[PDB]
């Protein structure tokens, strides 16, 4: 299950960097971005192979791809973000 | 990279984790799921790796079969091209 709903402005501002990667299908900085999630602990909704999938949110300074990433649904606005490597998700409210 | 399971000692889910976490060298913030396994097998796993994993089907029982769907993980790592030996007993 999503543990809540969250404003973009309450979370880290790569995040919406990210966001607008996706809008503009990148250029992105890792080749996992943009793969299918399979969403294997069914935390999000189940859906069938192909509807989700994900991207890095950097963390700066971390040298590494770090903990954070945004998950797409293909609903509208329909956003995850974890930032505990895939433990928990929130869905993200852009318009606050 | 060598990685040793003794299957008939793993009893929870966590402790897999825990035990994959300390034989495959994993991030310390390793989330401790198999999405953030796939995420290390696909981005920070040493390769070649072998993985032994002992008393296979006894780690089977135990767990309902969170044992499988770890060893899928792997198996799907390894078909797409990460250099993984799996040998069970």
């Amino acid at each position: 299950d999503v543990s809540g709903t969250v404003c973009l402005s309450a979370l880290p501002p790569e995040a919406t960097d990210t966001l607008n990667l996706i809008a503009s299908d990148g250029p992105f900085p890792y080749s996992q971005d943009g793969v299918v999630f399979q969403n294997r602990e069914s935390v999000l909704p189940t859906q069938s192979y192909g509807y989700y999938h994900e991207y890095t949110v950097i963390t700066p300074g971390a040298r590494t791809r770090g903990t954070r990433r945004i998950i797409t649904g293909e609903a509208t606005q329909e956003d995850y973000y974890t930032g505990d490597h895939y433990a928990t998700f929130s869905l993200i409210d852009q318009t606050c | 990279k060598k990685a040793v399971i003794n299957g008939e000692q793993i009893r929870s889910i966590s402790d897999l984790h825990q035990t994959l976490k300390k034989e495959l060298a994993l991030p310390e913030y390793y989330g401790e799921n198999l999405d953030a396994l796939w995420d290390c097998l696909t981005g920070w796993v040493e390769y070649p790796l072998v993985l032994e994993w002992r008393q296979f089907e006894q780690s089977k029982q135990l767990t309902e079969n969170g044992a499988e769907s770890v060893l899928q993980v792997f198996r799907e790592a390894k078909a797409e091209g990460c250099d993984i030996t799996i040998i069970l007993s």
